[PDB]
């Protein structure tokens, strides 16, 4: 089956940038809805950012606009999470997670079957 | 000293040699044996020559990427041109007389250029042979399973007449199908069945006579213009039911089990299972005699005439 | 070809 | 004129041949039509049909 | 041998058996049910030439078949050609009859003909009208000489 | 049905050499098991050799080795005996059988479908 | 679970017909002797 990694998490500061990306192993990576879903300290898990499977629809979480922008490179079998303006009650714990073509709830977190580690982002002044 | 070649390639066939250089667009022939130089009255600068421009063209091209092979090698070649070839290897696969010159060189440069225009047509139309038994023999398989489809149809097509056929294993008996002139075929109006209500003809009946003055026969109408001798075809009764059948060059319309319409051909939407492949001949084309001068005008380009 | 066909069953004759 | 010949003469046969191909493929075509009339068709007719 | 699997096809490679190490039954009747007869004509077969025998069906283009499932009800004027090795079993009445080789049978093609032909190798030899001595000689007076 | 006929016996000389020809008639002759079958005077018959279907199987009797080769061309029809060094035990009566790929019995005189009328070889002192 | 199309083995049912153009060529004019030269085999030129 498909396995996830994370990488380019790390320490950031408010207004600046970073970009995650999330690496798929195994096969029908091009069949997947991939998105992200950040774990808040002391607080439950929330959706941030989903593309489909077939690259066309991009949805995103209520709570943000504009600041996350998710893209996929099935070249690398990747999933790239480009992140702006971070802030203070934005920074979590981001985990990557895929589904097969076998569901619309993008923003709900369970319907997801392939999920990750997770990456560790932190955000201060 | 007439042509440097930097690259003129030597071929071995027909018990000759072919030295053909693209750049001057000429193909000159040869024996395979070497032309001696001692052979040649007062041939002092052919050595000579020949190695000062082998060297100076071979270090101005070969010289990283080949390696000579042996000294230069002379051959006389038709028309009379003397050929000093030096031999040459890419690095990672590592009595006298006097020599009558023809004035024309068009001989080898037609053999040069038909050389080239052969070389690739028949290059390229080896591949299309090629391809062409290998679709055929790829295509067997499809005539395989059409066949335990439709025996009547395929065996027509590969036997080039109208014959049933059935498969007796894993051969096909054929037997021929005798003609039946359209005018003596009528189609009946209803496909319904007499006997039982709630069941009908899947295909329309027929009533045919095997000559004009003969009696009548009945039967159902089979598929391409077949005449079935048994009414076996039944299928329960469906509502909707519209149907085309071939009959002569055209189709019968059948609309709830009854005889509705007629149609030609030309009255339905055609589709071509067809590639297309447009070829057109080559023209005939007529060369006219050309000269840039005339050998008068080369008379005439002299001052004084010694002669008038 | 606008002509009928009557096709007799193909007994093992030829094949 | 011998180039012209050779060419027209071998060009012709493949023409011939090409046409022969297709009139022979109709049958197959036939049949494969009453196995799937949706594909059949739509390869025929250029649109999914 | 092939299998659909859905949309995608499952295959698996089949092992190659010598000839001399199969043979065909006589009888294609079913000994425990009358009225019932095997479709294909059964065979027995030996993987190696020392092995032991292993019974089996006929299948199509010199299958062995290892289940012999392929039954059909009995039918008067039974007439079939069975392909075997190289050539063709002909089996009448559900029992073995003749044996003949594809020489034997009348052979129709489904292959188009196109008969290409290379261009053949042509030399040019030189060809001149005048040769320069012709034209130096058509003059009347030679002034060196 | 294929007919068969021989074709060579005769006189010979201990220590000679002979080729006997059984030509075949009909169809189906490249998919017949072809041998020979000997019936000694005042005594039952014994089997020779035969050449398989396939002509890839040459089986011999017990009692012969090295002395008897069969083999057969298809292109002619026909089956050749090479018979060398006769004894006068080696001498009987030799006729020429067939059958089709149905049996793996073919020192078995039984097996056999297709009889001939056999020839005539002595070998005497 | 799901697959691409990169994911399954893939065989062909087309044959292969590898067509290639011939290529442009380019003819320079080349004469064995120029007429000049003719001209100037002559031992005596009568003009000269
Ligand atoms: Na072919
Ligand atoms: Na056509």
């Amino acid at each position: 089956e498909v396995q996830l990694l994370e990488s380019g998490g790390g320490l950031v500061q408010p207004g600046g940038s970073l970009r995650l990306s999330c690496a798929a192993s195994g096969r029908g990576f091009s069949m997947l809805n991939v998105g992200w879903f950040r774990q808040a300290p002391g607080k439950g898990r929330e959706f941030v950012a989903t593309i489909s499977w077939t690259g066309e629809r991009t949805y995103y979480g209520d709570s943000v606009k504009g600041r996350f922008t998710i893209s996929r490179d099935n070249s690398k079998n990747t999933a790239y999470l480009q992140m702006n303006s971070l802030r203070a009650e934005d920074t979590a714990v981001y985990y990557c997670a895929a589904v097969g073509p076998k569901t619309w709830d993008y923003g709900l977190a369970s319907e997801y079957d392939y999920w990750g580690q997770g990456t560790q982002v932190t955000v201060s002044s | 000293k007439w042509q440097e070649v930097d690259e003129m390639l030597r071929a071995e066939y027909g018990g000759s040699f072919r030295f053909s250089s693209d750049a001057i667009s000429t193909t000159f022939t040869t024996n395979l044996t070497e032309y001696s130089l001692s052979r040649v009255d007062l041939g002092d600068c052919i050595g000579r020559d020949a190695r000062e421009a082998i060297d100076r063209m071979f270090a101005r091209k070969y010289n990283a990427t080949h390696i000579k092979v042996g000294q230069p090698q002379y051959y006389l070649a038709t028309g009379g041109f003397l050929i000093a070839y030096q031999p040459l290897l890419s690095n990672t696969l590592a009595s006298v007389e006097r020599i009558k010159t023809t004035s024309s060189i068009e001989f080898a440069r037609l053999q040069f250029t038909y050389n080239h225009i052969q070389r690739h047509v028949n290059d390229m139309l080896g591949r299309i042979a090629v391809a062409w038994c290998e679709l055929q023999n790829h295509e067997l398989t499809l005539w395989n399973e059409a066949r335990k489809l439709n025996p009547n149809a395929i065996a027509s097509a590969t036997v080039g007449r109208r014959v049933s056929a059935r498969m007796l294993g894993d051969v096909m008996a054929v037997s021929t199908c005798v003609p039946v002139a359209p005018d003596n075929v009528i189609v009946q109006n209803s496909m319904r069945v007499s006997s039982r209500p709630g069941t009908c003809y899947s295909r329309p009946l027929v009533s045919f006579r095997y000559e004009d003055q003969g009696p009548l026969i009945e039967g159902q109408l089979g598929e391409n213009n077949e005449l079935r001798l048994t009414r076996d075809a039944l299928e329960p009764c469906t509502v909707g039911h519209r149907r085309y059948f071939i009959f002569g060059g055209g189709y019968v319309y059948f609309e709830e089990y009854a005889y509705s319409h007629q149609l030609s051909r030309a009255d339905v939407t055609t589709v071509s299972t067809f590639i297309d492949l447009n070829i057109t001949m080559l023209e005939d084309h007529e060369f006219v005699p050309l000269e840039v001068y005339t050998r008068h005008e080369i008379k005439d380009s002299g001052l004084l005439d010694y002669t008038e | 070809d606008a002509q009928f066909y009557v096709c007799p069953p193909p007994t093992g004759a030829t094949v």
